[PDB]
Parts: C-alpha cells; structure tokens; sequence
C-alpha cells in the first residue's frame, strides 16, 4: 500500500523543525537553497536525481538528527567540537553532512564547506611553488574552483567581514587592512596565481575573526581522511609529494583543529576516492591512520548505518511516488522483497538497482 | 618513540596533549584561573577517556568499541 | 616509513645475535656472502660425477 | 554478502534459492566458501544453501 | 602407428610372455614395475644413479647367465641391500648355478659396495601367456 | 558436453510449481510426474526466478559481451536502460498534459518494441537449383529474424558513432529512434526487404 | 671408452672445473663487491681471465650419459628423451608410467 508514501514526504522545509517524529520522511530543499547552500558537495549521482526528478529531497534520519541536536546546543565559548561521520560505502555520510550544512546555513552561519578533499591530493595538472614558503606547492585550479563556490555560499557575509591585516599579492597589488573580505576573494579569482594564497588568507581571517562573536563558522570537510594520508602527485624529480607539502592541505589541517572557538567542525570519512586504502575500509582508524586519528581526537564518531525497515519503505515509496520504478513487477511485494535482498537496504545500491529498473 | 611502541601508552602521548589542551581551553572559557595539569588529568571524565582510547588502540577498533568511545567524549566535552 | 634510532639499533642487536650481516651492505656486496655460503656448481656431486 | 559480493549477478545467484520458495527474510545463513573466483564461489554457495 | 615396446601380431605362432604381451599403456594397470626403488618418489634424490645401476645389472645378468633367463629380472632395493630375482631355465647343471650365484654376488657387492643377493626361481621352460 | 543426453533442461518458473494441481493441463501434468524419474541439469549462473529477469535483454547483453566480460556488458545495458529512462522523464516533464499521455517512460517496453520494429520478415537466401545457386526471397525463421534485429543494433552503435560518444549514449539514442521507426537500423531492414522485392521473380524456386 | 669424443671433452671440462672451483671462487669474490679498491678489482679481473678456459664452469653441457646427446636430456635421470622412453616404456623405471587424464 501507500501508507509509507504518507511517511515519504514532510512539509517542514526548514531543517530546524525536524525531529524524531519526522524520521524516514523526505523534506524538499528549497530551490534557492540548492543554488546557494549547495553549489557543491552533493554526491554526483544524487545530483542526477535532482535534475531528473526536478526536486531535491533529503530523507530525515536518526544519524543526521543526532548531529543537528549537538549543533543546536553548541557552546560557542568552548572550543570547537569535531563531529566525524563514519560509515560503510553508500550509507549516506555525505548527505548526512549536507543535512548539517543546511541547518547551519539557515541560521546564518558562515559555511566553509570543502565538498571533496580527495580532489586536492590526486590528478593535479598544474602544480606551482609557493612564494610564502618555497617548500610548499600551490594548486591554482583546485583553489580557484573552491573559491568560486565559497563566494556563492557566503556572498552575504563577504561585505561585513573585513581583513585585519595587509596582504601583498604582488609588487603592484596589495590588500589594505580594513577592506571587505570579498576583495581577497575577488583577487584570487582574477589572478589565478594568487588563488592558492587567497584561500589561505580566507581560512586564516575567518578562524581569527570568528572568535570575536561576529559570526558562527561551520568547517564542513567531507573526505577528511585525505589530509593525513598519501598523495599521487609527483615533483619535478618524479618523487611523490606528501600531504603536508601541499599548500591547500596544510592550511586546512589548521581549520580542523580544536584550538579556536565560535563554531563547529563537521567531518566525514569517504573510502571512495581514497588513495592506497582498501575497498572494505570504513572505520576511523583504518582510513585516518595513526596520524589522522591523533590529529582529530577527541572527536565524536557518528555511525551512519544502512536503511532500517522504516527508512527503506519510505525510500521505496519515494521512487514509486515519482514514477521512477517503471518495471511492472517493482510495485509488487515480490519486487520489493527482491530489491531489499539485492540492495541489502544500502542507500547507494538501492539507488543503483532502481536506476536500471 | 611512540611509533616504536607496540602497545599504546596514553601517558605522555599525543592523546594526553590533545586532551589536556582541550581541557585547558575549556576551563579558560569558564573564566577560571589557569588550573594545574594534574588536576585536569585526574578527573574521572579523563580516566574513562583514557580507558576508551587504549581499547581502540590495543584491544581493537570496532563499532561496539567506538560506541564506548563516543560516550566518554560526550562526558569529557560536556555535550548533551 | 623511516627507521628511528631505536629501530636501527635493535636491528643491529638482532643481526649480531643471529650472525647476519650487521652493516649496511649494497646488493652487489651481498654476493660475497652468497658465494661463501653456497657450495659452488663445480663442487656438487651431480656435476663432477655426472657420468658413470 | 553485499560486501563480499560487490557484483549484482553474484548476489542474485544467492537470491535464487530463497526467492524460488518465497522464503526471503525468513532464514539466517552462515557460509564459508574457499576456492575459485567470484562467480564460481556464488554458485557453490547457491547449491550449499 | 605406435611401435614402442609392442610385440606385433604374426600369424598366431609367436609365443609371448605376460610382460611382452602388454604395451606401455598397461604399465601400472595390468603389469607392474620390474625395478622398485625409492629414487623416483617425490622429494627423493639419486634417481640417476639407481637407474644407471639397473641398466648395468640387467646387462650383467644376461651375460653371466647366457641363454638361461626365462624372463626379465626383477630388482628390489631395500635400505642398502640389493635383491635380484630372476626366472632361469633349467638348462645348466645344478652345481653351475651355485658357482654363478657365488661369483655374481661377490662381484657385484665389491663393485657397488652394497650387499647383493641373487634369488633364482627355475622354470622347466618359458611360460607362454598367449600365442600372437 | 558433460551432461548425458538423458538430462533435462531446468524449469525455473516460480508460479508453475505452485499452481494448483487441477490448473495444470494433463500434458504439463504428465511431464511433472515423468521428471520425478529423470535427471535435471543445474541452472546456469544467469538463470534465476527473479521477477526482473528478461530473457530478451539477457540475450542482448551476451551479444555485447567481449572476452567473457559479463560485468562490463551488463553494466553497459544497465546504463542504457537508465539513459533511456532519464531521456523520457526529461521529455515527459517538459511536455504538455496532452503530450505527456503518449510519452512512454518504461525502458523495458521501449527496448522490446524497438527490436520488434527492426525485425526483417523476408531475407534473400542462397538456394540450389540445377546445381547452381540463386538468391531467392525466403521467409526468415523466428530465431533468425530476432537475431538479425539485435545484431544490426549492436553493430550500428559499435561502429557508426563518434569517437568520444559512449555505448550507453549511442545505444539509448538508437533504441529510442527505433521505437519511433525512423533510424539507421530500420533503414537496414528496409534494404533487406527492398532487395528481396527485386528478386521476387525467383520466389517459386523455393521447395518448402 | 666413453660414448664419443664430445663426451670425453665434456668429462675433462667437469674435472678441471672441480680443480679450479675454490680458486675461481676466491678470486671472483674479490670482484663481486663494492668494498675493495677498483685497482684490486681490475687486477682480479685478469687473474680469473688467466685461468685455463676449461676451468670455466659455463662450458659444461649436460649430455645423456648413455648416448651423449646434448639436447633433449632430463636432468633427474641424465638421459635423453629417446633413451628415457625406452626404459620407461618397458617397465624398467621405478614408478614411471604413462600419463592418462
Ligand atoms: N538522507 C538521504 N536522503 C536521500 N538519499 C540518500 C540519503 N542518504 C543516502 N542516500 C542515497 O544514497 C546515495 C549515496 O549517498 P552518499 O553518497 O551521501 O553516501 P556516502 O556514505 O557518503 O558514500 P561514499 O562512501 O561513496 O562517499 C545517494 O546518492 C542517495 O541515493
Ligand atoms: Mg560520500
Ligand atoms: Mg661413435
Ligand atoms: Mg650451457
């Protein structure tokens, strides 16, 4: 029947309203919030679902409800708390983190969202050296893409916040103290050479100014296990580089530390895209390693499991509600029981199996 | 060094520093006068957190052992 | 990973006990140990007594 | 079985015994397959189940 | 056509023994092995030296008992002992066999430095398995 | 074959075994009792009682497989079905209520009706008359008619596509353009029929 | 008498390699390293060269012990394929049978 179809949608567009009662219900993300809060960070296959269905709807789940609860009770005076979303492949870690990014975005937090951190440690076609420190290297294209997305999300706060120091981009170009933070972002996009340095200024400024009570800061890094791992980038001597050497990686490692206050850090682990890690590695120590684990502790691990019986029915009815499951036998009880076995209630596998059907 | 050791020793480790640093920042935010190192690391909250980290490092890491670590962090960090 | 002082000094203590090469020896120079630890081909009973 | 058998066709081969007798979700199986490849191991389990 | 160790058909007047009748593919199926040593077992050495001794020991017995051998000899090695089991026709007088046994044993014990014994079963005439 | 000729092909129809005894024709009823005393071949690894298993598509997959790479061929077919479902959903949403009714969003029904349209009914065959071979129009059999439709599809997409296009994007665009009877593979069917028309004169040469 | 003059030359090569085994070992060891001066290594390169050519153990060829056939030999029995098959096909090799499977 369609009894879970009633449970397959909720009218509470605002993430604050959500609670345990709303579990297993899909809340539509407003169209403006998709083009502002989420210009990046949504999974690639989910983005295909948003285009075809014409609407983004994120199932409310207990893991993402627990996280939103901690964010509501955040003690800004106390140091920032690192929340680590760890789970098996396809369980929904990225979209559980995107749920937290929506809650903070609607309360007027300053979103510092790194959509994927594996992209910064592999397949780089332009790798320059840094003037600030000659040991470090600069990734112009990787930094330029992030800045354009960071600009879109936080466009409102780019005029209020203002630099507290003078930054000399070139001999002929410098940023006077007091100018809006938007100017730092504008120069980075204008001159790609400084793009990897504009990012460092942005991260440094926000971290320092957040403690002054002007704004809250959500450092949401998905794929954080890349920072303390290995790279597949080679130097001019054909010798592999290390994560510390890279400029973007080094700046971020500071933001994920609990030595500041005025915000919260939400981290996620992703074995997908990871370098030199097994396919069946999901636990925090296996993916972070000894260096990554020690860096982040004390952290709060939040397990993202597979769909429970209530959530699987809600997802099954959501696909049926949009006419996605076009096979004649999919709506039947023998189809549903089959799809439960093959997918095993895994969110990603269920989306893949239903995609072909 | 720490890397050489086969059995994790929380005492004089990266964990103890990270825990002590957090507790120092927590008492400072409370506006309390700077406390002693032994005072911060003698509390029961820190005792349990030591036991949980050691289990993850020595006994083994699993969802059950990670759940125990989650509770200790909540008590140590005064999270609801 | 690199070998710290403890690791390297333990490795030399082990080699000293088990009668292994204790110094850092190139792959080329490890043939001298092989030449004098293995019976040469011409000294094996199969070779010199190949024929009745 | 979703982890051990990342391929759908191997999982379908494990589904065939139970789906045929409409006994899905009514039994708990513990398997121990050694030898062969992915497809040969799914088939051996199908017969054993 | 295969010509190996096959006593070919004539016109039904050729006597053949059990050993001769069976072609190589019947080895280990209908007929066994004439020599039994441990040198061809897995992880065992000195197959070449046992095989060379067999070739010589067969040529020695043919010459030492010329025309007196009813069938191929059977060689049995146990420990360092060698045992030669030969079917011999009753052509020679009895005392001559005692001489050739004493001679052939002592000579082959001082040549291979092992205890060698000769076991002789005398037949009235060659045993014919079938006429082919 | 390792199966003796006495072995029987397996029957993997779930409903058939659970039907009431009276609902079965006595011919079908007879075979069941006979099979109790016969040997049964083991089911193939791709033979299941799944409700989503379609023999036509399973056959089409095997005709795309190269070198025993079943995972890749099955993956390409899954991407094709998805590429067709996503192409019809886009058209459906961007269409009026009147147009929306006609649009078909079932990929399995687009695949089957696309192939049937391509099927050629009559194709030229070499037939021997007076110790000489002539090309005489012949009625193609069911199996040969079905094979030709699939082979012509897998061959237009494999070859006559841009270098950077992918098979799920060429095959989807060809199944959809053969679901409306306006494609290259339909033109290939129209050539086989056009050639048989020219050689109708030799039709009577057929002896069956 | 050995089978042929080729087996005779091979036998002598095997007896001169046994005589020069220790010598060619000690001298060649001085060359197979990176710890000794290159002047000594260049000189040891000539002392080993000066030894008689038949002392070199790579000039030995394994021949059938009974027919002196250079190729086709099986090293476990030291017989050519032709001689091996004659003994094997007659039941004279202990445990050797035809392979049917
Ligand atoms: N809360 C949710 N609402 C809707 N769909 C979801 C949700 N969680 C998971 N899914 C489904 O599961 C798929 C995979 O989710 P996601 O990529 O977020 O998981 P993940 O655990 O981060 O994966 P990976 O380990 O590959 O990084 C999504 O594309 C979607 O189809
Ligand atoms: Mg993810
Ligand atoms: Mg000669
Ligand atoms: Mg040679």
């Amino acid at each position: 029947a369609e009894r879970p179809r009633t449970v397959s949608r909720t009218s509470d567009s605002d993430p604050a309203k959500h609670g345990e009662q709303h579990e297993g219900q899909h809340y539509s993300i407003p169209l403006q919030d998709l083009k502002t809060v989420f210009p990046h960070g949504l999974p690639p296959r989910y983005m295909m679902q948003v285009k075809t269905f014409g609407e983004a709807c994120l199932m409310v789940r207990k893991p993402a409800l627990e996280l939103l609860g901690y964010l509501k009770n955040t003690n800004f005076a106390h140091p920032a708390v690192r929340y680590l979303l760890y789970g098996e492949k396809g369980t929904g870690k990225t979209l559980s983190l995107c749920h937290a990014v929506h809650f903070c975005a609607r309360h007027d937090w300053l979103i510092l969202h790194i959509p994927d951190a594996h992209l910064w440690v592999k397949n780089c076609r332009e790798l320059l050296q840094s003037t600030h420190n000659k040991q470090r290297f600069d990734q112009p294209l990787e930094a330029s893409t992030w800045l354009k997305n960071f600009k879109t999300t936080n466009e409102r706060f780019l005029s209020q916040i203002k630099v507290q120091e003078k930054y000399v981009w070139n001999k002929r170009e410098s940023t006077e103290k007091g100018s809006p933070l938007g100017e730092v972002v504008e120069q980075g996009l204008t001159r790609v050479r400084n793009a990897t340095d504009a990012v460092g200024v942005v991260l440094k400024e926000l971290k320092a100014q957040s403690a002054l009570g002007l704004f809250h800061l959500l450092v949401a890094v998905d794929g954080v296990n890349a920072l303390w791992g290995r790279t597949t980038l080679k130097k001019e001597d054909r010798t592999l580089i290390a994560p510390e050497e890279l400029s973007l990686v080094h700046n971020l490692r500071k933001m994920v530390k609990n030595d500041w206050h005025g915000g919260a850090i939400v981290l996620s682990l992703s074995q997908t895209g990871s370098l030199f890690k097994s396919r069946t590695a999901y636990l925090p120590h296996e993916l972070l390693g000894k260096e990554g684990f020690n860096a982040l502790e004390p952290f709060l691990p939040i397990l993202i499991p597979n769909y429970n019986p209530k959530e699987f029915e809600s997802s099954f009815q959501y696909y049926l509600e949009n006419n996605w499951l076009q096979h004649e036998k999919a709506s039947t009880e023998e189809g549903r029981k089959e799809l439960r076995f093959l997918s095993n209630c895994n969110p990603e596998q269920l989306e893949r199996l239903c995609a072909s059907l | 060094t720490e890397e050489d050791m086969d059995e994790y020793v929380w005492a004089k480790s990266s964990s103890e520093n990270s825990v002590l640093q957090t507790l120092l920042q927590m008492r400072a935010a409370e506006s309390s006068v700077a406390p002693s190192r032994e005072e911060l690391l003698g509390t029961k909250e820190v005792e349990d957190y030591q036991k949980c980290v050691v289990r993850l490092k020595n006994e083994g890491e699993n969802e059950a052992s990670l759940a125990q670590y989650k509770e200790s962090v909540k008590r140590l960090l005064n999270l609801a | 990973s690199p070998l710290s002082e403890y690791a390297l000094r333990m490795s030399r203590l082990s080699a000293r006990i088990f009668g292994e090469v204790a110094r850092s020896t190139d792959s080329k120079s490890m043939k001298v140990v092989s030449l004098f630890s293995e019976q040469p081909l011409a000294k094996k009973k199969e070779t010199y007594d190949w024929y009745p | 079985y979703l982890i051990y058998f990342p391929i759908t066709q191997d999982r379908e081969q494990l589904m065939f015994p139970f789906h045929f007798l409409d006994r899905l979700e009514r039994h708990d199986v513990t398997c121990t397959v050694s030898g062969g490849g992915r497809s040969a191991q799914a088939g051996a389990i199908r017969l054993a189940m | 056509k295969n010509r190996a160790a096959r006593v070919r058909v004539a016109k039904g007047n050729k006597p053949v023994s059990y050993e001769e009748a069976h072609a190589p593919h019947y080895i280990a199926h209908r007929k066994g092995w004439l020599s039994l040593h441990t040198g061809n077992l897995d992880g065992e050495d000195h197959a070449a030296e046992r095989t060379l001794e067999d070739v010589f020991l067969r040529k020695f017995m043919m010459g030492t008992f010329p025309g007196c051998l009813a069938d191929q000899i059977v060689l049995k090695r146990r420990a360092n002992q060698v045992d030669i089991c030969a079917l011999v026709l009753r052509q020679l007088p009895a005392h001559k066999f005692y001489f050739l046994v004493g001679y052939s044993e002592t000579l082959l014990s001082h040549f291979y430095k092992c205890p060698v014994r000769l076991h002789l079963q005398t037949v009235p005439s060659k045993v014919v398995y079938k006429y082919i | 074959s390792r199966y003796a000729p006495e072995f029987r092909e397996p029957l993997i129809d779930k409903e058939y075994y659970r039907k009431p005894v009276a609902e079965l024709t006595e011919e079908e009823k007879y075979d069941q009792e006979l099979k109790k005393t016969q040997f049964i071949k083991a089911a193939a690894a791709t033979e299941t009682s799944s409700v989503f298993a379609d023999p036509v598509i399973s056959k089409f997959t095997n005709m795309m497989m190269k070198g025993g790479n079943k995972v890749l061929a099955r993956s390409l077919m899954a991407q094709t079905l998805e590429a067709v479902k996503r192409k019809q959903f886009e058209k459906y949403r961007a269409a009026s209520a009147e147009e929306q009714a006609t649009i078909e969003r079932n990929p399995y029904r687009i695949f089957h009706e696309a192939l049937k349209n391509c099927e050629p009914v009559i194709g030229l065959v070499p037939i021997l008359k007076g110790g000489h071979f002539y090309q005489v129009p012949v009625p193609l059999a069911d199996r040969r008619r079905r094979f030709l439709a699939m082979k012509w599809m897998i061959t237009e997409c494999r070859e006559n596509k841009p270098r950077r296009t992918l098979m799920p994007e060429k095959l989807s665009h060809e199944l959809l353009e053969a679901f409306h009877n306006r494609g290259p593979v339909i033109k290939r069917k129209h050539n086989m029929h056009k050639m048989a028309e020219a050689n109708r004169a030799l039709a009577h040469y057929r002896w069956w | 008498y050995y089978v042929d003059w080729r087996m005779l030359r091979d036998l002598k090569r095997r007896k001169m390699a046994y005589e020069y085994a220790d010598e060619r070992l000690r001298i060649n060891s001085l060359r197979k390293n990176t710890i000794l001066p290159k002047d000594l290594q260049e000189m040891a390169g000539d002392e080993i060269a000066a030894l008689p050519r038949d002392s070199c153990p790579v000039r030995i060829r394994n021949r059938c012990v009974m027919t002196s056939r250079p190729r086709g030999v099986k090293r476990r029995w030291r017989l050519s394929r032709i001689v091996f098959r004659h003994l094997a096909d007659h039941g004279l090799l202990s445990g050797v049978q035809r392979a049917i499977w």
